[PDB]
RNA sequence: AGGACCGAACCGACUAAUGUUGAAAAAUUAGCGGAUGACUUGUGGCUGGGGGUGAAAGGCCAAUCAAACCGGGAGAUAGCU
RNA sequence: GCUCGCCGGAAGACCAAGGGUUCCUGUCCAACGUUAAUCGGGGCAGGGUGAGUCGACCCCUAAGGCGAGGCCGAAAGGCGUAGUCGAUGGGAAACAGGUUAAUAUUCCUGUACUUGGUGUUACUGCGAAGGGGGGACGGAGAAGGCUAUGUUGGCCGGGCGACGGUUGUCCCGGUUUAAGCGUGUAGGCUGGUUUUCCAGGCAAAUCCGGAAAAUCAAGGCUGAGGCGUGAUGACGAGGCACUACGGUGCUGAAGCAACAAAUGCCCUGCUUCCAGGAAAAGCCUCUAAGCAUCAGGUAACAUCAAAUCGUACCCCAAACCGACACAGGUGGUCAGGUAGAGAAUACCAAGGCGCUUGAGAGAACUCGGGUGAAGGAACUAGGCAAAAUGGUGCCGUAACUUCGGGAGAAGGCACGCUGAUAUGUAGGUGAGGUCCCUCGCGGAUGGAGCUGAAAUCAGUCGAAGAUACCAGCUGGCUGCAACUGUUUAUUAAAAACACAGCACUGUGCAAACACGAAAGUGGACGUAUACGGUGUGACGCCUGCCCGGUGCCGGAAGGUUAAUU
């Protein structure tokens, strides 16, 4: 039992890419934004409350931030959690 | 027995091996062993406190009865065993009440034969009594100096102590090194002296053979620098001093013992 | 050949990290040192 | 069986040539020694500076050692340049 | 794109450590790249790492660390008990195929497995901070049984050849399939089974250890591989159609046998030796307190859960350690063909590269090599360097010797190819068939087929048959050190150090000695056949005289002599 406050804040976003896509039309699975210490069963009761479809499994993996130099200045992006989330194959969002 | 090698080799031309076909072939007596690791000579400091040790081959502990205090019960020698810890070899024997334990091997203690403790017990080998009742004369070994303690005297390999005076409460020992001293009569001391009395005559032929036992080598004070050892220094082979140890001290003559808390229990030093 | 910094994190940690640092008094003075300096970087940990 | 023999990996470093503002602050090339052992190696641990460790050369202790390195006494002292 | 060359026990592939976006796509060439650059490990933007089973985390411990109280210390602190951490070790479980530009044992397909929680059903003595078993252990050697793998044959598909020949004993290619599940084989170990009793395992125990009978003599444990299934599936040469020249879609033959064979597996096994070869938990089992027709235990079934972190990429290197895109260093795993003893070496496969300045010329001189008339150490400090020797089998081999050696002493002979012995022998393997029955992963016979030395005889070619690569120079006298080892990282490898052996000496255990204001620790869980120090340095024959000097040991009659009074 997750609380509504906690599966409001997990998701963050959807991730748009062609693996995403590919992902989505051949294997039924979203690819989300998910808070960085959002856990798998988090992201499976927010996907199916906030989404109101099924999931059978999520995997996530957690992409680390991009070193990049700005104007000589060195500069790092945040690393931030990547779920794929798989459909029970009649949901189709 | 004793047995020369063959001169196949250089390493191999002196080596002289003590080989003792009864001992037991197998692993030893899983419920008696402990693990020791090794110090290299360190102390709880981690400085090297005794010189000349280190490596070796690694080794397993086996309790051994020093205080031989199941009194009254005989027991049967099941094996002889090798101890790669001591000189001398360590009899299995077992308890008629079904209990197990490792003594040392006493000269001519073959396999299946009795011992037993107590003030009862009879005059023969392997048999452990209070040296009040052992008659004056004998030939004894693993002797306790405070009652209760443990063995502590004539451990090794062919070492036995002789049991020359009784008078009052205090026996006279001539011990190993011809020091006489006297003990409480109410010690106790096996019968007969410790078996493996060949392990003198082995020759270790080679140097390997001593890193074998952890010996690591002794570099002589005359071949080092000043700086590293009283002998130190010298264009070719030069001494011109008095022998002394590492730290200063004469090392030839100078006697070293200071014990006045038990002055009083030797009858006479060793000569 | 074989030169002398031969890295291993577990040792660089174990030796010059923060912790150990502040196992011992000599640690926190060096600690407090480096704070005093105005360090970006007070240990080997970052 | 063997601190046995010949010989790769592996560990070493006897000779010669090259290089010596080097390819390299110690190497390359051709030969060379050991190669089941007192062998070699990974990982972790312990020993701290008049101290360690040293099969001992005053060797080694982070390219530094007849007393490491860093900071301080400290602008030591310098009848010398 | 086509040729050419190089590595192939690596200069190929995969990890660990270390690094951290270098990975992939688009774009740009200012700076960086020792040149140009349209290219890049460069700049800029975007993308990319998916796990119940892999690893960490986690449970357990080693060395060692920290350490409540405690002991000790001017202070700071030091040591350490109970504990608690600490892998480089022990502990549950997944494979094959497919797919992306970049991930995959993680995704998809197929087929599995493990642990734990619940909820029903049946039966039921459950219970530990305790007992026992187990986990659980060396070096070397040898052999048998296998497999990975390879070769050939059969089979299938294709081919009939740029120049003489090539429908054949011809050429090219393919001939693959896992975990799991079932069976239990080569081998290894072990006598079982039931009663009774017990000074042991801190108490208890039906468990373990011990004792005594009875009975049966075969029961158990472990175990590679094979076989069956998984699998009518997948994969599959190739063929057909395409975008669009990257690659997509469809279909799909054969898919067997023999032989050889590991350094891999049975095997933590067996034999043997002495230098005598971790710990703890998980696991199995026994009970105590306690609970007692409850809990809890076992079995079956259903259901749920298996979180979190890593996952790209480099990894003998242009990405790590060397200031460099640096001829250096860097642990582990894999291990094809031909010849060979071989993981050497030569040529090759898979695979990967041509080393980020080139073009000419063809002087001296320098570097690395080839050959050299006659002579052959005359060179030189010195045969430094070079040249030479170099394999296998057989014959043969001196002084000396510690009887092992010296010794591969020295020296010599044979060596290719073809045929025959023998259309392929000795040997190895071993089908069908028949027989036997304990009927099967069985035993006997039998020899098809496959593989296959070595030798002799005869012939034959060349200047040369160990033809390349590869691969001891040998002997004589002598100093030193016995020997194998070690050493001045970076001018000294030796005659120096060590050494086994010898001797002197200290040390009676709370040992001497050493580290330490101390507590403590090492010596040593050792006990004079032991331990420390010192010198000498295998072995053989030996080791002579001097105690005056200095040192040490012993003595204590006398002289001198501190604090103190
Ligand atoms: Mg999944
Ligand atoms: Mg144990
Ligand atoms: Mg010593
Ligand atoms: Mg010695
Ligand atoms: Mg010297
Ligand atoms: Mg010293
Ligand atoms: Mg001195
Ligand atoms: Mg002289
Ligand atoms: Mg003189
Ligand atoms: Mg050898
Ligand atoms: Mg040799
Ligand atoms: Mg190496
Ligand atoms: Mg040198
Ligand atoms: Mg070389
Ligand atoms: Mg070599
Ligand atoms: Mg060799
Ligand atoms: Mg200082
Ligand atoms: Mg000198
Ligand atoms: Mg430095
Ligand atoms: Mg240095
Ligand atoms: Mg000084
Ligand atoms: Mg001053
Ligand atoms: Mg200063
Ligand atoms: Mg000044
Ligand atoms: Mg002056
Ligand atoms: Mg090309
Ligand atoms: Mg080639
Ligand atoms: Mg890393
Ligand atoms: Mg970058
Ligand atoms: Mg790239
Ligand atoms: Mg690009
Ligand atoms: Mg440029
Ligand atoms: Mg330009
Ligand atoms: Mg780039
Ligand atoms: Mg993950
Ligand atoms: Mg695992
Ligand atoms: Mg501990
Ligand atoms: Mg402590
Ligand atoms: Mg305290
Ligand atoms: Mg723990
Ligand atoms: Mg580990
Ligand atoms: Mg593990
Ligand atoms: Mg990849
Ligand atoms: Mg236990
Ligand atoms: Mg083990
Ligand atoms: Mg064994
Ligand atoms: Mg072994
Ligand atoms: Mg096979
Ligand atoms: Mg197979
Ligand atoms: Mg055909
Ligand atoms: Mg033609
Ligand atoms: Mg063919
Ligand atoms: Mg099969
Ligand atoms: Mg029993
Ligand atoms: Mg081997
Ligand atoms: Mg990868
Ligand atoms: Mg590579
Ligand atoms: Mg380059
Ligand atoms: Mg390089
Ligand atoms: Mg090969
Ligand atoms: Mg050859
Ligand atoms: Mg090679
Ligand atoms: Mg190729
Ligand atoms: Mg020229
Ligand atoms: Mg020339
Ligand atoms: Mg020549
Ligand atoms: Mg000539
Ligand atoms: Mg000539
Ligand atoms: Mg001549
Ligand atoms: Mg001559
Ligand atoms: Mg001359
Ligand atoms: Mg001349
Ligand atoms: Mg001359
Ligand atoms: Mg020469
Ligand atoms: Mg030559
Ligand atoms: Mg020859
Ligand atoms: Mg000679
Ligand atoms: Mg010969
Ligand atoms: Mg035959
Ligand atoms: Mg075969
Ligand atoms: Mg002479
Ligand atoms: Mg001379
Ligand atoms: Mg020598
Ligand atoms: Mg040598
Ligand atoms: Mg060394
Ligand atoms: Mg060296
Ligand atoms: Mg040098
Ligand atoms: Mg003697
Ligand atoms: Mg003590
Ligand atoms: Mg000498
Ligand atoms: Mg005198
Ligand atoms: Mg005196």
């Amino acid at each position: 039992m997750i609380r509504e406050e906690r599966l409001l804040k997990v998701l963050r976003a959807p991730h748009v890419s062609e693996k995403a896509s590919t992902a989505m039309e051949k294997s039924n699975t979203i690819v989300l934004k998910v808070a960085k210490d959002a856990t798998k069963a988090e992201i499976k009761a927010a996907v199916q409350k906030l989404f109101e479809v099924e999931v059978e499994v999520v995997n996530t993996l957690v992409v680390k931030g991009k070193v990049k130099r700005h104007g000589q200045r060195i500069g790092r992006r945040s690393d931030w959690k990547k779920a794929y989330v798989t459909l029970k194959e009649g949901q189709n969002l | 027995a004793v047995v020369k090698c063959k001169p196949t080799s250089p390493g191999r031309r002196h080596v002289v091996k003590v080989v003792n076909p009864e001992l037991h072939k197998g692993k030893p007596f899983a419920p008696l062993l402990e693990k020791n690791s090794k110090s290299g000579g360190r102390n709880n400091n981690g400085r090297i406190t005794t010189r000349h040790i280190g490596g070796g081959h690694k080794q397993a502990y086996r309790i051994v009865d020093f205080k031989r205090n199941k009194d009254g019960i005989p027991a049967v020698v099941e094996r002889l065993e090798y101890d790669p810890n001591r000189s001398a070899n360590i009899a299995l024997v077992l308890y008629k009440d079904g209990e197990r334990r490792y003594i040392l091997a006493p000269k001519g203690l073959k396999a299946g034969d009795q011992i037993q403790s107590g003030v009862d017990a009879a005059i023969k080998p392997g048999n452990t009594l209070p040296m009040r009742n052992i008659p004056v004369g004998s030939t004894v070994h693993n002797v306790e100096m405070k009652p209760g303690k443990g063995g502590q005297l004539a451990r090794s390999a062919g070492t036995y102590v002789q049991i020359v005076a009784r008078d009052g409460a205090y026996v006279t020992l001539r011990l190993r090194s011809g020091e006489m001293r006297k003990v409480e009569a109410d010690c106790r001391a096996t019968l007969g002296e410790v078996g493996n009395a060949e392990h003198m005559l082995r020759v270790l032929g080679k140097a390997g053979a001593a890193r074998w036992r952890g010996v690591r080598p002794t570099v002589r004070g005359t071949a080092m620098n000043p700086v590293d050892h009283p002998h130190g220094g010298g264009e070719g082979r030069n001494f011109g001093k008095h022998p002394v140890t590492p730290w200063g001290v004469q090392t030839k003559g100078k006697k070293t013992r200071s014990n006045k808390r038990t002055d009083k229990f030797i009858v006479r030093r060793r000569s | 050949m074989k030169r002398t910094f031969q890295p291993s994190v577990l040792k660089r940690n174990r030796s010059h990290g923060f912790r150990a640092r502040m196992a011992t008094k000599n640690g926190r003075q060096v600690l407090a040192r480096r704070r005093a300096k105005g360090r970006a970087r007070l240990t080997v940990s970052k």
